[PDB]
RNA sequence: CGGCACCUUACGAGAAAUCAAAGUCUUUGGGUUCUGGGGGGAGUAUGGUCGCAAGGCUGAAACUUAAAGGAAUUGACGGAAGGGCACCACCAGGAGUGGAGCCUGCGGCUUAAUUUGACUCAACACGGGGAAACUCACCAGGUCCAGACACAAUAAGGAUUGACAGAUUGAGAGCUCUUUCUUGAUUUUGUGGGUGGUGGUGCAUGGCCGUUCUUAGUUGGUGGAGUGAUUUGUCUGCUUAAUUGCGAUAACGAACGAGACCUUAACCUACUAAAUAGUGCUGCUAGCAUUUGCUGGUAUAGUCACUUCUUAGAGGGACUAUCGAUUUCAAGUCGAUGGAAGUUUGAGGCAAUAACAGGUCUGUGAUGCCCUUAGACGUUCUGGGCCGCACGCGCGCUACACUGACGGAGCCAGCGAGUAUAAGCCUUGGCCGAGAGGUCUGGGAAAUCUUGUGAAACUCCGUCGUGCUGGGGAUAGAGCAUUGUAAUUGUUGCUCUUCAACGAGGAAUUCCUAGUAAGCGCAAGUCAUCAGCUUGCGUUGAUUACGUCCCUGCCCUUUGUACACACCG
């Protein structure tokens, strides 16, 4: 009965941030080495081996299991 | 007497049956086997000979 | 003999109404004059003729149209007549409502929205609609997809989902934005297709319900009448709650509806039993007079008795029974007597033939179509509204006092409901508290406990003393608790204080005939809380008819009709 009428601008859905390839920024392959797990992979016992944090500002979060750091 | 409802789904609306089937109630085997204003008078059971005044001996 | 007519019948005529002619007419011919050829245009135009004129007589066509019309039938309607029934009509009355305050509903006004349906009976304490959240459909904002499935695009070198921290937000919604982590082909975009709607249409429908109407009405077989549609049966009269019966009778004999029927209430010292009912006895036990008595308590072992009450199943009992009057001596009615019951014994449930633009798509995973469908009219979260206030109206509750208010004391019902690992049911008893309420245990899934629901009116003894008074308790202030996440726009309860109109109500108008009306409370429903509401229940318990058609509505008969979509014609 009535036609609603917006005041408010119409809003966007978050996109998911996509990154070409980060599993190549979490590792430093050596020549004639090995490998260098330079992110300081989660110790939680849920997530062990190969689950990252993200080296953001003044902190670090692994998304499987929110958890922070410093 | 026993009912039954059903709706008919057709393309412009629905469609209401009803059936209603009354029993004949002489085959009721549960509850009463007439109307309740049926009344059956028996037949007459007279018209016999009536002989004048002997005595039967068994 | 001639007239003016009339009554009966229909040989006969007619489409019928009807007709002694409108008969002697397809079995068609006694004589003769005039007139008509579907409805309109139209008795019009034109010409003629008569007339002082008004007009008369004669009198077309173009064009237009599928009916117009006659008689009768059924119904509907009538500001036509005659009957009948009904406390949703009246008479005799009772209680009222309408006058006051307040509760609640409706309109209106207002509003950000104050959601909406309904408008005489048959809208307005109705949608079981007593809305803090939810309900919720409205308003201001914020999320999610819970968009199946075939495709196409994208896509592992990752299609996409969740997300700490800060900003943002009403929000500890990763809603979004900074932030780089995580998950991994379920999934992201477009196409179709969907799906979901308290969105629209009840004037597109089903189902349900209401209404006509719970009034008493409806129908066919055979026979009679009519060419037929139809009609009689189905009715003048009396009678009944009743188309229910008597009776009259071209009808006879039937069916549905009414009545029968079913549930409930009243009776049963007559059956059947009852420690989930009661009693008398008996044990044991208490108090008072001592007369051996009178009141109690206790007894799931006194391992008693019984069914009077209580419970419920099998029956019995009433059918107007008997007797008087009236009556068509019939149906019935009115009086008595007996009886538990003599108003259909009281009250309900069910309830015909068709039908309504009655109400609901805001009960339905009942529905067709239209609208919307991702910035949703879907769903959810937050807050507000449905309560909003110059007004008119309706359903009600308190009152206006002494047939009463308080204060003590007496102290009697019936219908019901009740839970578990819940999301908390009914809740006694003890202890706190002025209260409301709090706390600790126990009983009850129930004739066992709440509960004898020790309810209120009511009755007794006192104060008050005709005064807006100790009647009335609105309005308002402060405080104390309860329910709930949340009480602000007071949910509700309790304490103190505040002490309003109202001094019996105009024109009008509602309900009602016996355990009825009126008071008076109580339970169940809604329900976390809230009952001035409904659905029932019981306590106290009348006045006045037991008649009529004067008003009103409906039904029937006669009657008129150019209506039949039926007078909203
Ligand atoms: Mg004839
Ligand atoms: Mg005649
Ligand atoms: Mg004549
Ligand atoms: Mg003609
Ligand atoms: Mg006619
Ligand atoms: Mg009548
Ligand atoms: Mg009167
Ligand atoms: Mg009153
Ligand atoms: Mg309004
Ligand atoms: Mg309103
Ligand atoms: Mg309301
Ligand atoms: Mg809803
Ligand atoms: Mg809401
Ligand atoms: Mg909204
Ligand atoms: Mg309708
Ligand atoms: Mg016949
Ligand atoms: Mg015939
Ligand atoms: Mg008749
Ligand atoms: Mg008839
Ligand atoms: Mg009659
Ligand atoms: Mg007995
Ligand atoms: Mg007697
Ligand atoms: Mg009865
Ligand atoms: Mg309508
Ligand atoms: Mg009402
Ligand atoms: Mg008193
Ligand atoms: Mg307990
Ligand atoms: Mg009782
Ligand atoms: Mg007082
Ligand atoms: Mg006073
Ligand atoms: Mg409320
Ligand atoms: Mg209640
Ligand atoms: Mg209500
Ligand atoms: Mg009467
Ligand atoms: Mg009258
Ligand atoms: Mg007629
Ligand atoms: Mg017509
Ligand atoms: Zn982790």
């Amino acid at each position: 009965r009535k036609k609603k009428v917006y005041t408010t601008p119409k809003k966007i859905k978050h996109k998911h941030r996509k990154h070409k390839l980060a599993v190549l920024t979490y590792y430093k392959v050596d020549n004639e080495g090995n490998v260098e797990r330079l992110r300081r992979e989660c110790p939680a016992p849920t997530c062990g081996a190969g689950i990252f944090m993200a080296n953001m500002k003044d902190r670090q979060y692994c998304g499987k299991c929110h958890l922070t750091l410093k | 007497i026993d009912i039954a409802i059903r709706h008919v789904l057709m393309r412009q609306g629905v469609l209401g049956i009803k059936v209603k089937i009354m029993k004949d109630p002489a085959a009721n085997r549960f509850g009463p086997r007439a109307l309740p204003d049926a009344v059956k008078i028996a037949e007459a059971k007279d018209e016999d000979e009536v002989i004048p005044a002997p005595t039967v001996k068994s």
